């Protein structure tokens, strides 16, 4: 048993049939010594008496909000969140497994630019009583300052017989240096809590590893007169870092319609040929460190 | 209280004293996920206004119930209060027409009652070390299963076998493989209750069948093209009864590969097409190959050879031999046409045609196309010449034949001079003029006609008469005995008059 | 560490890291990671995960079993998946080599070469052992019972003036490697008999136009041995059979020899010689091509 | 310095280092890289403001890192067995590194350790060559 938050305790359990559980002692936070009664959750039945309480935590029915009373008044609280340990492997029930790019990938984080802002998405099929709490830091031997806001809901979708909920959180590095060479990585630590079941996750990365620049901005096409050849013109994405002569982006251009066109231009313009009812589609990638490609932003050939 | 939470209060109906035969039965509860369980039962009799309830009683003795409504099954998670690490007692209570009907009690540990599911249709297939290998991803939270398979051919019944223990993220199963018949395979699992048999897995033969197809080619049109046509379609593969119309991934794919034998000086002369898209061909020679393939690879291919057209057309082909090279002139067909010229020496059985490719050409002021080469067509020889052209040289199916004819290289006028010319006395007033066929006769369409010249030496009178190109013997009549005469013969072409043979002097003695 | 790899356990292979080619081996990786139980072990071969045929005997140690291991060299290291860590964790690794025990060496011969001051010895190697094999040459005297040992990866020479312990000696070679060791048969040598003269070279060849065409072949050897017998092979370029004749030659001058050969036919010639009566012969001389007029 | 040639050869360096190592294994006990590998930290003046203020500070660190990575790429890790192909991109990496260091300022291991060591060295090399190519890219368009 250990402390997670103020007046919230996490009890570990070995999750095998007919388990012996764990031994747990509860102590009311009061200078008083006599006339103390205890109840579990909203039930009014008295479980025990005295300053100390001993229970044996065997299942979710024995966990819940414990309250000590004296004189008919609420003294303090003590919540018990279980933490299943299945043959040495902890449970991952709450957060849905994305399985990309590898298995057990629960938190997926991305950054638009190099300034030090990332954002982590995680999927679940649980609608009510769900409460996340994110904290993060850079390194573990001597941590630095990275601040994360509250975790909100971004979008909701339906897949299969169940639903699916997508959360997100915005984090900023406090001492961000966009130009340095990273040596030690960032840690993200999510504490997923659902009713009385506690879980907890971790992801580590380099900022240069999770960069996915925005789709290229302001796509305009002007073909040669009476010619199918079209020169492509665009500009660097707005959210990308500055100056653009330092943080350089190598692009990609395809022509799709309903014969494959693939060109990678380091210049903001290129020329291709559009077939009938085709679409010019553009990508982007950081030129020097191959982190990731961008989503296509397109306009159609007419 | 809630849809997924047990209520630890009394059911709002009295207990069952009726004991009617019709009611809930066969209550089984399995664990479907890491924290979700389901319980299913069957109801006997009419379902007119029947509400079922699932009841549970923990080890401590406190009893709770779920409000299943009119559904025949219910789902709940481990936080509902139903104990999952211990011993619980579950029984179904149904309310109908103002009566209660209970079910036989079942006592189990819900964390242990796990039912395993067969693979979810996505089974990989492969050939390894002479035996068929199939791999499937493991179902979620269902590791550690004994897996057992059954298989059959079109002519054999089910045969049962074992694959071995499975304890990974993806499973595997080693199975024998048939050579020409397909197989059906069905699969089931059980943890270290046996699962239901899978959806069918169908396996095609390791070697695809030979493409049993027949082709036909049209006659060469005036546009210089002919179309290829399929006379017979490939025979269908024999599949087991359970695989007929099932498993589109076991189908044989057929591809048509075209190889243009003419214009070998071109960069690319091969193209692959679908058997459903029949191509247009020129008067050139082509090789057509059909390749059959399946998930294991390609089978044996069949190739058909299409010969070149032998028809000769009288086209105005002018060839000029200069001090620096030879130039060809012929009527242009259309604008921006790329021409490929092929010539073969006559009498050279199996000799490869010399290929010459031109840049795209437009008709000149005289409406002619031209090609020049350095000092090359050997001199004093006959060549069979065929010209092809295309406005889209990259598309082999758009090439067309421009002309096909024979041409004599070099000085046709000098080399075409009739040889072995002889004059023999036939009568007191006639002579026989016999000669050997000129070299031009060996070039079809080049020799237009012969001309015979007779000169009376005493009167100096000269007479000329044309002779057919197939005749090398003529009898000249109406001559005077005792007079000296001179005779010469020449071979004329479609454009130039030949050189006269050496003058033969003769006189009629008798 | 960018310069070092830290092992986090140990690994051993049965029967041994060195074993006979093609046998059945078993690799036991025992993960010793602190504060972690290994979720999944993940063997690798030269950076390629061989996923098939693994058995999880027990939580710390999994076994990978090979059938017909046919690689001369392979790098094998085992990795692990910790429940909390994202990347696989390296346990340790080992390098294994497979080969054959050495064959028995035969065909032992030794020759002194004229003017060389050396005895040269050679012996056959047998089948390819695929591993480091070393040859030890033992040279024991029959007169003083003194033995001289020598080492090579292939062949060796013994200087003539080290064999002062008499004239009757005994030579045999010993082949050694990790998977076995075998000894050759003992070869009896005497230094007078094993002398081979200096190499004989053909100089030229001319044909004389006589009543019968006579072809003379001109050749010499720089030996100082008085008694020398030789053999020579001559044949047409279109024929497969060899024709050899015997000579007794004194090399004070260039020896001459006549031949009656067919005209307009190219022939080829080679020579070999020996000290008369001795066991060994010279190798056949390089090929000389001559065409009769 | 010769900014244009340095920029184009550093582009060559980036694409070569990403052709050499296009995957992951964790060695326990690694908490103190310290002075094992020189890195371009914040405060070495390799940001654009540092370039426009004083390039010498950044180029000093870049040259030290470059010579360190040539020393690593020239040791027995990349020359010893399993011997790499001379036509393989790894051999080109050392030549390009020597070129860059020239244009700027005129333990034994087992055969199984070397695969992992090569992967971890290429992983560090890509991360350093990225910032090197960036600082050379910014110079050839502003400090011409
Ligand atoms: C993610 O989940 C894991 C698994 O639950 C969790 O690991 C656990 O962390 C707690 C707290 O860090 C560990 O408990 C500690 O154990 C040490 C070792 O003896 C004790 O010294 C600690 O005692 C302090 O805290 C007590 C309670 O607050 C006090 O009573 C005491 O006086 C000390 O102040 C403490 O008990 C626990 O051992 C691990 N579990 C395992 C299996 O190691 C991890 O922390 C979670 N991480 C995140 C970021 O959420
Ligand atoms: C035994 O003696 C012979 C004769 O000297 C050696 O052969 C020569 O070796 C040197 C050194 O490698 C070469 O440069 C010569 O080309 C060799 N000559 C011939 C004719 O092969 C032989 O190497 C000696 N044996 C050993 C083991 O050193
Ligand atoms: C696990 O397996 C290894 C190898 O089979 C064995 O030596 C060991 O005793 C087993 N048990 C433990 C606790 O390591
Ligand atoms: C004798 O042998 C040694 C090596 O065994 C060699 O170096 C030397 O050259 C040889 N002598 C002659 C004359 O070749």
């Amino acid at each position: 048993i250990w402390e997670l938050k103020k007046d919230v305790y996490v009890v570990e359990l070995d999750w095998y049939p007919d388990a012996p559980g764990e031994m747990v002692v509860l102590t009311c936070d009061t200078p008083e010594e006599d006339g103390i009664t205890w109840t579990l959750d909203q039930s009014s039945e008295v479980l025990g008496s005295g300053k100390t309480l001993t229970i044996q935590v065997k299942e979710f029915g024995d966990a819940g909000q414990y309250t000590c009373h004296k004189g008919g008044e609420v003294l303090s609280h003590s919540l018990l969140l279980l933490h299943k340990k299945e043959d040495g492997i902890w449970s991952t029930d709450i957060l849905k497994d994305q399985k990309e790019p590898k298995n057990k990938t629960f938190l997926r984080c991305e950054a638009k630019n190099y300034s030090g802002r990332f954002t982590c998405w995680w999927l679940t099929t649980i609608s009510t009583d769900l409460t996340f709490s994110v904290k993060s830091s850079r390194g573990s031997s001597d941590p630095q300052g990275v601040t994360c806001g509250a975790a909100t809901l971004s979008a909701e979708r339906v897949r299969g017989d169940n639903k699916e909920y997508e959360y997100s959180v915005e984090c900023q590095e406090d001492s961000a240096c966009p130009a340095a060479e990273e040596s030690l990585p960032i840690e993200v630590m999510v504490d997923a809590v659902h009713k009385l079941k506690y879980e907890n996750y971790t992801s580590s990365f380099f900022i240069r590893d999770i960069i996915k620049p925005d789709p290229p901005k302001n796509l305009q096409l002007k073909p040669l007169k009476n010619s199918r050849q079209v020169e492509v013109s665009w500009e660097y994405p707005d959210t990308w870092s500055t100056p653009h002569s330092y943080f350089s982006l190598t692009f990609c251009v395809q022509v799709q319609g309903k014969k494959k066109d693939r060109v990678f231009t380091d210049k903001t313009s290129a020329t291709v040929i559009c077939r009938k009812d085709a679409s010019i589609s553009v990508r982007a990638q950081d030129r020097y460190y191959s982190s990731s490609w961008s989503e296509w932003a397109s306009v159609p050939c007419s | 209280c809630r849809t997924s939470e047990c209520c630890f209060q009394d059911p709002p109906y009295p207990d069952a004293d009726s004991g009617s035969a019709s009611g809930p039965r066969d209550l089984r509860c399995y664990r479907i996920s890491s924290d979700r369980y389901e319980c299913s039962w069957q109801y006997e009799g009419p379902t007119a206004g029947v509400s079922h309830f699932l009841r549970c009683c923990l080890s401590s003795g406190r009893c709770c119930y779920f409000a299943a409504g009119s559904a025949t099954r219910l789902q709940f998670s481990d936080q509902a209060g139903v104990s999952v690490l211990y011993t619980v007692t579950l029984w179904v209570e149904s309310w109908a027409r103002n009566q209660t009907e209970k079910s036989p009690e079942v006592t189990l540990q819900l964390y242990n009652s796990v039912k395993y599911e067969p693979p979810l249709g996505d089974i990989k297939v492969s050939k390894l070390a002479g035996q068929l290998r199939m791999e499937w991803e493991t179902p979620d939270n269902q590791v550690g299963a004994e897996v057992q398979f059954r298989h059959r051919t079109p002519s054999s019944p089910w045969k049962l076998g074992d694959c071995g223990p499975q304890d990974d993220d993806t499973e595997s199963c080693l199975c024998p493989l048939e050579m020409n018949v397909a197989q059906e395979f069905q699969l089931r699992r059980r943890q270290l209750s046996w699962s239901k048999w899978s959806s069918p897995v169908c396996v095609p033969p390791e070697n695809p069948p030979q493409p049993q197809v027949r082709f036909s080619v049209e006659q060469l049109g005036q546009d210089g093209r002919r179309r290829l046509t399929l006379k017979e379609q490939p025979t269908q593969l024999e599949l087991p009864e359970g695989c007929q119309g099932l498993a589109p991934g076991t189908e044989v794919t057929y591809r048509l590969q075209l190889h243009m034998l003419s214009c070998p000086c071109k960069a690319k002369a091969t193209r692959t097409l679908h058997l459903g898209k029949m191509p247009y061909l020129s008067g050139a020679a082509y090789n057509v190959a059909v390749i059959s393939s399946n998930q294991f690879g390609p089978g044996l291919n069949q190739t058909w050879h299409i010969p070149a057209d032998t028809h000769t057309e009288p086209v105005a082909l002018n060839i000029s031999v200069g001090t620096n090279g030879t130039t060809m002139y012929w009527p242009a067909r259309a604008q921006s046409m790329t021409y490929c010229i092929e010539w073969q020496p006559v009498g050279q059985d199996g000799g490869l045609a010399t290929c010459s490719l031109t840049a795209p050409q437009d008709p000149d002021p005289a409406g002619m196309a031209t090609y020049s080469w350095s000092r090359a067509m050997g001199q004093e020889k006959c060549y069979y010449i065929t010209i092809f052209a295309s406005a889209h040289p990259e598309k082999l199916t758009l090439w067309s034949t421009v002309l096909s004819t024979y041409h004599f290289g070099g000085n046709a006028s000098a080399a075409g001079t009739p040889h072995h010319v002889s004059v023999k006395n036939h009568s007191l007033d006639s002579v026989s003029v016999d000669w050997a066929p000129s070299l031009l006769s060996t070039c079809p369409g080049v020799l237009k006609e012969y001309v015979v010249r007779c000169r009376d030496e005493d009167s100096k009178q000269v007479s000329e008469h044309p002779v057919q190109p197939t005749e090398t013997q003529v009898t000249l009549s109406g001559l005077r005995a005792g007079v000296a005469y001179t005779v010469q013969v020449r071979a004329d072409t479609a454009w130039l008059r030949g050189v006269w043979s050496q003058p033969q002097r003769f006189s009629i003695e008798g | 560490g960018i310069t070092n790899i830290n092992c986090s356990g140990h690994i051993w292979v049965e029967p041994a890291t060195i074993f006979k080619m093609g046998m059945n081996i078993s690799i036991y990786c025992q993960a010793a990671i602190k504060n972690c139980q290994p979720r999944k072990l993940h063997f690798y071969k030269n950076g390629i995960k061989e996923r098939f045929q693994i058995t999880r005997i027990n939580k710390t140690t999994a076994r990978l079993w090979y059938k017909n291991f046919l690689e001369p060299h392979a790098s094998m290291y085992c990795t692990a998946e910790c429940p909390k860590h994202f990347q696989e964790t390296l346990i340790c690794g080992k390098d294994i080599s497979s080969g054959y025990p050495p064959d028995i060496p035969d065909e032992v011969t030794c020759v002194i070469y004229e003017y060389s001051g050396n005895m040269t010895c050679t012996w056959n190697a047998g089948k390819l052992t695929y591993i480091d094999t070393k040859y030890v040459v033992h040279v024991k005297s029959l007169e003083t019972e003194e033995e001289q040992q020598y080492l090579t990866s292939s062949y060796i020479n013994i200087s003539t003036d080290s064999l002062q312990g008499g004239k009757k000696y005994l030579v045999w070679v010993q082949a050694a490697n990790a998977l076995g060791m075998e000894e050759s048969k003992q070869l009896q040598i005497h230094l007078d008999d094993i002398v081979i003269p200096s190499a004989a070279v053909i100089s030229r060849a001319e044909t004389i136009n006589a009543t019968v065409p006579k072809t003379i072949i001109y050749w010499d050897s720089q030996t100082t041995i008085e008694k020398v017998s030789c053999e020579m092979r001559y044949k047409a370029t279109t024929n497969q059979t060899w024709n050899v004749k015997e000579f007794d030659t004194n090399f004070t001058y260039v020896q001459q020899s006549e031949f009656y050969l067919e005209p307009n036919i190219k022939y080829v010639f080679q020579v070999r010689c020996q000290e008369t009566g001795k066991r060994y012969w010279q190798p056949w001389s390089s090929l000389f091509f001559h065409k009769t007029p | 310095p010769a900014w244009t040639q340095c920029q184009q050869l550093s582009q060559k360096l980036c694409t070569l280092a990403w052709s050499a190592h296009p995957m992951d294994l964790r060695e326990e006990g690694d908490e103190e890289t310290t002075n094992d590998v020189p890195h371009i930290q914040c405060g070495d003046g390799c940001d654009p403001q540092g370039l426009r203020d004083n390039s010498q500070f950044c180029l000093q660190r870049i040259h030290q890192g470059l010579i360190f990575y040539e020393k690593l790429l020239g040791s027995d890790i990349f020359t010893g067995e399993p011997s790499l192909l001379p036509d393989s991109p790894v051999g080109q990496l050392h030549a390009s590194l020597l070129g860059l260091s020239q244009l700027l300022q005129p333990s034994p291991s087992q055969p199984w350790q070397r695969l992992l060591l090569r992967f971890k060295i290429l992983r560090s090399l890509q991360a350093f060559v990225a910032v090197a190519a960036r600082v050379f890219a910014h110079g050839a368009a502003t400090l011409s």
